[PDB]
């Protein structure tokens, strides 16, 4: 049993000020899937097929398992926040029994919304050795998916997914009616990258004489994931010298300390 | 690695590759030795018995004068080795247009070194893939010397050296029996000195040989087939048992 | 069961028995004594220090020693995790041991633990994500399933290691996943003439000796080539048949194991 | 079912509540509703029922709901072969799944195939890496055996969609089969209130009508361009919790939507 | 239980 | 986290370290090559070079690591003994011709400039020049010398640029433990004879063999006599100098 | 089953295993007194027909000791999981059974570079090399049991486990040199006639490009090309012929003769 | 991997370049120096690095005209080419039309000359960042040099390995010494509280600091050496 040992997080949450930037991506979203949520009666009155899913691809460290435990709690919307692989382990009468189960529940307490890990380990597009370890997988998620909406349902469940791969998966959920809508997420540039490396570090002890800019222009390649650990290191080199607070210099020997570079630094240069 | 596919760049151990590249090369060629006496200076050659076609009226020659009081001998590559050859005895018969005297043999022997030099350094080039040494006396004085040269561009001056196969068993032998302690002073002893340190090599033909010694006042003079043939058996003539 | 039976139990290695990694150290005993000896300075700030550092290096650099000296140190649970004892075949039967490896460790506090060359499993970075089924896909994906998702722990310390590090993913450069990753590399001149000390308090040698000398002659090597040295210029004296070594002796010794000639210098 | 819809040969799709065409459709209407309709003289002449088709062009078209569509007017079983989703890297196992298609189609009484981006398929071998472009070759040998060999059913339909045609000439495979080649359009601005007109339908919105829509559907002649202007002229009535569309939110959903559908 | 698996008992694979 | 192997096969590549390579490993040559010492007195600056004897039948004075190239100037190579030779005969052409276009005697300043001014000619040209070389050459000179505004110094000429007035330099396969100690052996108000002493010890710690007249070779500078180096016969003297001040 | 007074020519060669192993059975006293403890490891290059599994065997002639046998390709398995098992069984056997030695061949077959492939099976032969260098360096020590692994190509193999911790010297073979070729002919050809030609010593000679394994074939194709002609003892010109044959088709300089 | 990088030729696939935007972390591993102005009298300032305990010193002022100088940051070598190019204009546009070359022309055309490295295959990006004063006929000035070509005109600035630890003193201070004239006893004093804040315990020696100053009845000059222990 994992089902219940599955529950909500919607009890401890982010509180949506943490994260920094992302102007459009959230009000793609909540023009897209919250306000319909809210008005199930045009969507079905006014006479359209509403936005049933929607998708987020990107690369790493930038906001995907982070986002969708935001909006939650924002809206006060139970959810489950499930793991691909814990259905892919060696337990294979559970794998269709549990996602049963998912929409089952989530169709209950509604209005919910419903989000899923990385799908690297069920994209699953592979005709490769056997087929039949996985297949009965995603055939049960494609059925309750089709429970969600087709005959004027309005069930108000709505899913949510997050993938780094965008094109390993199978090519039988971007089809209509189903979902149309994936999110990039792109890289940070300079202006946003800052608000990122603010909210790290209201915590931490700090003067007030740093200007953040060329830290960010410093940055390149880098995002959320690469951006705290500086902002984490930075104290941890605070007390090695013995400081009490960190400075500018702390942060961008951060930077120098990513890839550990540690420069011959008086080679001939002046 | 990639480091070593040209001329104009270092690997991380600070050393190019494609010079002592031709150290290798030059290993692969015949042995070239010389030595000085008091007052007299010799060199030999691994001369090879190929096959009864080529014109015995014609033997070929490893050794090749520049001018009647210097010589040169190499080892390597034959091609590569004409030119700086060529190089040479132009540029000895310019010095004594210009100025009226003849050359010091440490001038001659900066100037094949100093092509050698430009010939690895400037790119779009490839080295000479040869090893030299240079022999002979300086004008109005018996001091002898011979200079070694070789494609990184180095000019050393030994007293006795070799290039080539199984150069390695020779260099080691006349350090065991030659020495500054006792100079040789005439020819019949170094030749008898050299002749022996050839047999690492020769393992007995003596088709397979020619060798060549110098005058002071500006004269050479080369040496027969027989003129050996005996020296063949005085060195043997040791080897009774 | 059998990961019970994989457990340190006191080796003897020093701090003191190590050399040029002056400094390395500084970065290593930072995550893991402090935060479980001195919590209160960086608690003086209040911040989460790092968890599950990594170190990587060139072989036979000096990695595994250190694992193993800092396990006498702390007087602390050392866990080696070691290969041959997670992919065993009959699956279920092999991602169930890494659930219960945590487990022991999540019961159990004042806890530390040790993978040994985690490039066969984190290393398997899929093919391309081929193969319709892939054994150490699953059982990679739940570590980082234990580690990254959601907090795992809050008071367990982790170490990797590594040969080769451009193997695993690039999910394991990232918080929570992985946060340092230290970097053993070849020595300088100060650190092996630390080195070379060591290695010769036992040797019976008579003074006269200048090392300076060698390690000017021994350019880049590992912390495991100035062993070698003193075995095999130990051993010239024995085959020639003296009780004593000399200082000419590792000048021939020196010459075999970092294996004509640069005249053009 | 593993791997495809198959329509169950009666979801009743409109093939005519759509803003295609009628010239096209009815080239097609030929080739097979004829003879699965109408024997008596493909008998009568005893040429055999035609062999497949191509239809180029990019999308907007809709090359495929078409496809499904009059498939389920006839009924065949409507499923997909994704030659980017074909590919695999090894040796073999790129020909294996062909053959078992053109098998498990035959375990279906009737079944029609809709490839696409069958360029995959014919490359221009321009790396000519013989390790690899001998078996591009021999994947593709397979499919022209496969395909025609003693299958002399009347029910096995082919078809292949091709965005970029002729970007093929390893081999143009053409003589015998390919019977038409349909000479595909683009959405002309007199087929925009043709296509409009069809999406409109099922909403109350006080007619959201206007002759300033092929002007701003100039150059988006694409059919998700449609699709998605009523789903976001949608969005915007109730962006202010209004009761039905006006017609400048269509004036301004593709003047100021189709800008994605011009720059990139 | 006589559920043996094939145990994923490995097998080469011809590349490119 | 890719790594410096691709960004070290040319001249004119940075990296994204910020930093040139192989100007960088043109000072891995220098440490291939023999030792070199250079410590200057206010009475006379000394010298002190190995010779890294190959065999017992090279007359050691065939190759040179020290020349009189002027009446008050002094050289030292260390490295490719080859390309040396291609800035000495620039730097000689220099002293003579500024005894030409001023008709008086030089000053180093301008010399181990001069000499700094080529080595960089295998790109951007200080007077505006183009390339004449595809290969920076591993050499570290000590050009040590009088001259009446200054006194008595020395230098340190890397091929990538930039000198430095040591007060004692040591470059070879020395320089990490010779210039360590020094450090600890220096003194502003030295004789020449507190000189020539250290020399010959520092140089002895740091090799491979015993001493000898014929594997060393040393040095010293004064105004009035010049480039006097000193003979085989002179050196052995002060070696056996050495041992009877040590006991 | 074999001994010494059968080789002859390895002389340089032979006093490392020597050192390594026949000897610290005999007199450790010896290097404790140095205060130093002998090599775990030994490793022989390649060259082929030059007498390297003859070394092995022979000191398993005279050991005192427990001695193995094992080639590369034994230790892989099936299952997928079972192979690195059985590295682990072996070890502690031998330690069981200490003091102990192995013999690990061929095992290029083992021994590549982490090739990062995408197979399925190449894998677990990389986690059987891994298991092997946890076990044998790893985390903790052994005891005395003692490596001779050997091979054939190394130049651009074998690439991690090759280090101290694991394996010390590397002794390299190539074929002989002139002066091992002269006692090396004795060995074999101390059991027939030699009725009176001899004239060893130009026989065998340089630019006879050949190894130091043919040459028991050149002695014993001769001795039947001599019954053949009803002669069981031998002549100088009964091997003549065998050299010109099998020498025929080693080397050709036909790229040579150029570096004149 | 960061492809489009092994020459200036190529852009990057956004609109940037790689081996300039390389470069600018040159000047990064050098040294600091920092540069005023005032109204009537300009300086610079620059702390020199050693090479041991027992070298000298880096040349890193140098005089290209009486009117004008500058102070490099980073990759010396490649400044002494420009330096010389400085050392030519001046002396023609004074040998020909007798005029004093006026200040802001100078970063008027070095722009002209980083960029044209910048496009062929060959040579290099001049990896060095410099600061440029002067008086002329209008009046005093301060102009900077990056690689990348822009040069601008300031009232102060600094560049070099940690020297925005000295930047916000002067953006803190900015509105008090530009107003400052006749007296730069102590305009020479406030960059040495602006780069005092800017150091690894570097405690400025009197040896371990240049000065250069210029001014209207002032020509260019250098203090180095026992007369800049006044100024610590
Ligand atoms: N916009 C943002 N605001 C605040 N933090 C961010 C933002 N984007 C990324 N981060 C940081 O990145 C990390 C979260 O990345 P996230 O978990 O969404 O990716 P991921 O799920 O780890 O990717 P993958 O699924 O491939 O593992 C956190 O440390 C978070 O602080
Ligand atoms: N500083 C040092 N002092 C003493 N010995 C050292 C030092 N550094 C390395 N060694 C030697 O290196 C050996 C261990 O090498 P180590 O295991 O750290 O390399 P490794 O990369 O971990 O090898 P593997 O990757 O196979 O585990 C020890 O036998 C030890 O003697
Ligand atoms: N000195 C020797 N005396 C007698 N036989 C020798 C000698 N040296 C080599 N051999 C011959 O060489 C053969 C062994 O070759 P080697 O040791 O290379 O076999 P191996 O270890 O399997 O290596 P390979 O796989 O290259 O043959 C033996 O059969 C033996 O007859
Ligand atoms: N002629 C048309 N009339 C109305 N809608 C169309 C038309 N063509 C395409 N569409 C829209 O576009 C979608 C089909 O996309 P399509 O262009 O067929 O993709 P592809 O070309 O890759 O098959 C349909 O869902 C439909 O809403």
């Amino acid at each position: 049993s994992r089902v219940k040992a599955m529950e909500v997080d919607e009890k401890p949450t982010e509180t949506y000020s943490d994260v920094g930037g992302l102007d459009k991506q959230i009000e793609e979203l909540v023009e897209a899937i919250v306000l319909p949520m809210k008005r199930a009666d045009k969507f079905k009155d006014m006479g359209i097929r509403a936005p049933k899913g929607a998708l987020m691809y990107g690369p790493p460290g930038t906001g995907k398992t982070l986002l969708a435990r935001a909006c939650a709690a924002q809206t006060n919307a139970t959810f489950l926040k499930l793991a691909a692989p814990q259905l892919v382990q060696m337990y294979i009468g559970e794998g269709a029994k549990l996602v049963r189960d998912a929409f089952a529940l989530a169709k209950e307490k509604a209005p919910t919304i419903i989000f899923i890990d990385e799908l690297d380990a069920i994209g699953t597009k592979r005709f490769d050795s056997e087929k039949s370890g996985d297949r009965e997988v995603q055939r049960t998620m494609l059925e309750l998916l089709n429970q969600l909406d087709g005959f004027s349902s309005d069930d108000r469940v709505k899913v949510l997914a997050a993938t780094n791969r965008v094109d390993v998966l199978d090519p039988a959920l971007l089809r209509s009616g189903r979902l149309d809508r994936k999110i990039e997420f792109p890289l940070p540039s300079e202006d946003s990258r800052a608000q990122i490396l603010q909210i790290h570090s209201r915590k931490m002890t700090t003067d007030d004489d740093i200007n953040w800019q060329e830290l960010a222009r410093s940055t390149d390649e880098f995002n959320g994931a690469q951006l705290k650990a500086v902002t984490v290191e930075a104290g941890m080199i605070a007390l090695r010298n013995g400081q009490s607070s960190v400075k500018h210099e702390d942060f961008v020997e951060g930077i120098s300390e990513v890839q550990a570079r540690k420069s011959k630094s008086v080679s001939f240069y002046a | 690695s990639g480091y070593d596919r040209a001329l104009s760049i270092f690997s991380p151990d600070g050393h190019i590759f494609q010079v002592e590249y031709a150290l290798e090369a030059v290993k692969r060629g015949t042995c070239a030795v010389g030595v000085k006496g008091k007052n007299c200076v010799v060199l030999g050659c691994e001369r090879r018995s190929t096959l009864k076609l080529q014109d015995t009226r014609i033997t070929p020659s490893k050794v090749s004068k520049i001018d009647s009081h210097v010589v040169l001998s190499f080892s390597g590559l034959n091609a590569d080795s004409r030119i700086l050859i060529e190089k040479a005895r132009v540029e000895a018969q310019s010095h004594r247009l210009t100025l009226e005297d003849p050359v010091t043999v440490e001038y001659l022997t900066r100037y094949v070194a100093g092509v050698q030099q430009r010939y690895t350094q400037s790119g779009g080039v490839r080295p000479f893939g040869v090893s030299t040494l240079i022999a002979g006396f300086d004008p109005r004085d018996d001091e002898p010397k011979l200079y070694q040269t070789e494609p990184s561009g180095i000019y050393s001056s030994w007293s006795a050296q070799t290039i080539g196969r199984n150069s390695k068993t020779v260099r080691e032998f006349l350090e065991k029996n030659y020495d500054r302690k006792e100079p040789p002073a005439t020819v019949e002893e170094c030749v008898k000195l050299t002749v022996r340190s050839l047999l690492e090599v020769v393992q007995t033909g003596a088709k397979n040989i020619e060798i060549t010694v110098v005058k002071p006042d500006s004269d050479i003079v080369a040496l027969s087939s027989e003129e050996i043939n005996q020296y063949v058996t005085q060195i043997e003539q040791e080897k009774q048992e | 069961s059998v990961t019970m039976m994989t457990v340190e139990e006191k080796p003897d290695v020093t701090y003191s028995d190590v050399g040029g990694c002056k400094d390395q150290i500084e970065k290593l005993r930072e995550v893991v004594e402090l935060p479980l000896l001195s919590p209160e300075r960086f608690a003086t700030l209040g911040i989460d220090p790092p968890k599950g550092i990594l170190l990587y290096g060139p072989p036979g650099t000096g990695k595994t020693l250190c694992a193993r000296a800092v396990a006498n140190r702390t007087d602390a649970t050392f866990i080696r995790v070691i290969g041959s004892e997670l992919v065993q075949k009959y699956v279920g039967e092999g991602a169930r041991m890494v659930r219960e490896l945590f487990e022991m460790a999540r019961t159990k506090k004042a806890c530390i633990i040790f993978f040994d060359e985690i490039d066969a499993v984190g290393g398997a970075r899929f093919d391309d994500g081929a193969g319709g089924d892939n054994e150490v896909q699953r059982t990679m994906l739940e570590l980082i399933t234990q580690l990254d998702g959601f907090d795992p722990r809050g008071n367990i310390k982790v170490m990797f290691a590594t040969n080769r590090p451009n193997t695993l993913d690039p999910a394991l450069l990232r918080p929570g996943r992985i946060d340092r990753k230290v970097e053993f590399s070849l020595p300088d001149l100060e650190g092996r003439a630390n080195i070379f000390r060591i290695h010769s308090k036992s040797m019976s040698v008579e003074r006269g000796i200048r090392w300076e000398l060698i390690s000017r002659l021994c350019p880049n090597s590992t912390g495991a080539e100035l062993r070698s040295v003193c075995t095999e210029a130990g051993m010239f004296a024995i085959r020639a048949r003296r009780k004593v070594a000399t200082e000419k002796d590792f000048l021939k010794a020196v010459d075999k194991v970092i294996s004509s000639r640069y005249m053009q210098y | 079912l593993v791997y495809n819809m198959t329509s169950f040969e009666q979801g009743e799709i409109t093939f005519d509540g759509i803003g295609g065409l009628t010239e096209q459709i009815r080239e097609l209407r030929e080739v097979i509703e004829l003879p699965l309709k109408n024997p008596e003289i493909f008998q009568r002449v005893g040429i055999k029922p035609p062999k497949g088709v191509l239809l180029y062009g990019p999308p907007g078209t809709g090359k495929t709901l078409l496809a499904k569509a009059v498939a389920a007017t006839i009924g065949a079983n409507f499923i997909f072969s994704p030659a980017s989703g074909i590919v695999d890297k090894y040796i073999g196992e790129s020909a294996r799944i062909i053959r078992e298609m053109f098998a498990y189609a035959k375990e279906h009484e009737p079944c029609i195939i809709f490839m696409d981006e069958v360029d995959a398929i014919g490359g221009r071998r321009f790396s000519e890496g013989t390790s690899a472009d001998r078996e591009i070759q021999r994947t593709l040998m397979e499919l022209l055996t496969q395909m025609d060999g003693f299958d002399n059913l009347g029910q096995t339909k082919i078809i292949m969609a091709t965005n970029r045609p002729d970007t093929l000439d390893p081999a143009l495979l053409r003589p015998g089969r390919l019977d038409r080649k349909v000479e595909i359009p683009l959405p002309n601005e007199a087929g925009r209130l043709e296509i409009f007109k069809i999406h409109t339908a099922k909403v109350k919105k006080t007619g959201e009508f206007d002759f300033e829509a092929a002007v701003k559907m100039s150059d988006g002649f694409n059919g998700a361009d449609i699709r998605n202007c009523a789903t976001e002229a949608g969005f915007f009535a109730i962006r202010d919790d209004r009761d039905h569309i006006n017609p400048d939110d269509l004036m301004k959903a593709v003047r100021k939507v189709a800008e994605v559908k011009k720059l990139e | 239980n006589n559920e043996n698996v094939s145990a994923r008992l490995g097998g080469a694979s011809i590349a490119v | 986290f890719l790594t410096r192997s691709e960004y070290d096969r040319g001249v004119s590549t940075f990296s994204p370290e910020g930093r040139l390579f192989q100007v960088e490993y043109s000072l891995e040559a220098i440490k291939l090559g023999s030792t070199a010492i250079g410590i200057a007195t206010k009475e006379g600056v000394v010298l002190g070079v190995e010779k890294r004897a190959t065999s017992p039948l090279l007359e050691s004075d065939s190759i040179e690591k020290i020349v009189e190239i002027d009446r008050h100037i002094g050289c030292a190579m260390s490295g490719l003994t080859a390309d040396a030779r291609s800035m000495i005969e620039h730097a000689r052409t220099a002293a003579v011709t500024h005894n030409l276009y001023y008709d008086e005697d030089i000053n180093v300043e301008s010399l181990t400039q001069s000499v700094c001014d080529l080595a960089l000619r295998f790109g951007e040209g200080a007077s505006g020049e183009e390339r004449l070389m595809s290969r920076p050459f591993g050499v570290a000179l000590l050009i040590a010398g009088h001259d009446a505004d200054d006194g008595y110094q020395l230098f340190h000429a890397e091929p990538s640029g930039t000198f430095y007035r040591y007060n004692a330099k040591a470059i070879g396969s020395g320089s990490e433990g010779a210039q360590a100690e020094l450090l600890n052996e220096w003194h502003s108000s030295l004789t020449l004879k507190e000189a020539e002493l250290l020399v010959l010890k520092i140089l002895k710690q740091v090799m491979e063999e015993k001493l000898d007249e014929n594997n060393a070779q040393l040095s010293c500078i004064t105004k009035q006599d010049g480039f006097k180096i000193y003979d085989n016969e002179k050196t052995a003297e002060l070696i056996k100098e050495l041992k009877e001040k040590e006991a | 089953t074999e001994s010494y007074s059968d080789i002859g020519g390895l002389e340089s060669q032979i006093q490392e295993i020597k050192e390594s192993v026949e000897l610290p059975l005999t007199h450790p006293e010896l290097y404790e007194e140095m205060g130093i403890k002998p090599p775990k490891g030994v490793i022989l290059y390649g060259a082929p027909g030059t007498g390297k599994t003859l070394l092995a065997k022979a000191v398993a002639n005279q050991t005192s000791a427990t001695f193995l046998r094992i080639v590369g390709s034994e230790l892989i398995q099936k299952y997928l999981g079972d192979g690195p098992r059985l590295c682990r069984q072996i070890f502690k056997v031998a330690g069981e059974n200490a003091p102990s030695i192995v013999f690990i061949d061929e095992i290029d077959a083992i021994g590549t570079k982490r090739y990062d492939s995408n197979s399925g099976g190449e894998r677990e032969i990389q986690r059987t090399m891994l298991e092997l260098l946890n076990q044998l360096d790893g985390f903790d020590d052994r005891g005395d049991v003692k490596v001779i692994m050997a091979t054939n190509k190394i130049e651009t193999l074998d690439p991690a486990l090759i280090r101290p911790g694991r394996i010390d010297r590397k002794i390299l073979f190539e074929n002989p040199d002139l002066s091992t070729k002269k006692k090396i002919l004795g060995i074999h050809t101390s059991k027939m006639n030699l009725s009176e030609d001899v004239n060893l010593e130009t026989l065998v000679t340089t630019k006879d490009d050949l190894s130091g394994a043919d040459i028991q074939a050149m002695c014993t194709e001769a001795g039947l090309l001599a019954l053949r002609e009803r002669r069981m003892q031998v002549t100088a010109e009964d091997f003549k012929q065998a050299k010109e044959r099998v020498m025929k088709n080693k080397v050709e300089e036909n790229l040579e003769g150029l570096y004149l | 991997r960061n492809n489009y990088d092994g020459d200036t030729v190529t852009f990057s696939p956004t609109g940037r370049l790689f081996q300039v935007e390389y470069a600018l972390e040159a000047i990064k591993q050098g040294s600091v120096t920092v540069g005023l102005r005032s109204n009537t009298h300009a300086v610079l300032v620059a702390l020199k690095r050693n090479a041991d305990e027992l070298s000298s010193y880096q040349k890193k002022i140098i005089k290209c005209d009486e009117h004008m100088g500058l102070s490099l940051a980073g990759l010396a070598p490649d400044a002494r080419v420009l330096s010389n190019y400085l050392r030519q204009q001046c002396n023609y546009s004074s040998l020909v039309f007798n005029r004093k070359l006026a200040v802001e022309r100078a970063g008027h055309l070095l722009c002209d000359k980083a960029q044209k490295n910048t496009q062929s295959y060959g040579g290099r990006p001049y990896g060095v960042g410099l600061l440029i004063i002067g008086y002329d006929k209008s009046g005093a000035h301060l102009l900077e040099f990056q690689p990348s070509g822009n040069v601008t005109e300031l009232y102060g600035t600094a560049i070099g390995a940690r020297s925005q630890g000295a930047k916000t003193y002067l953006e803190r201070t900015l509105d008090t010494f530009i107003k400052i004239d006749g007296n730069p006893d102590e305009l020479i004093k406030a960059g040495v509280e602006a780069i005092s804040q800017s150091l690894r315990d570097e405690s400025l020696t009197v040896d371990n600091l240049s000065i250069a100053i210029v001014g209207k009845d002032t020509p260019f000059t250098i203090y180095d050496g026992e007369a800049v222990a006044k100024y610590i």
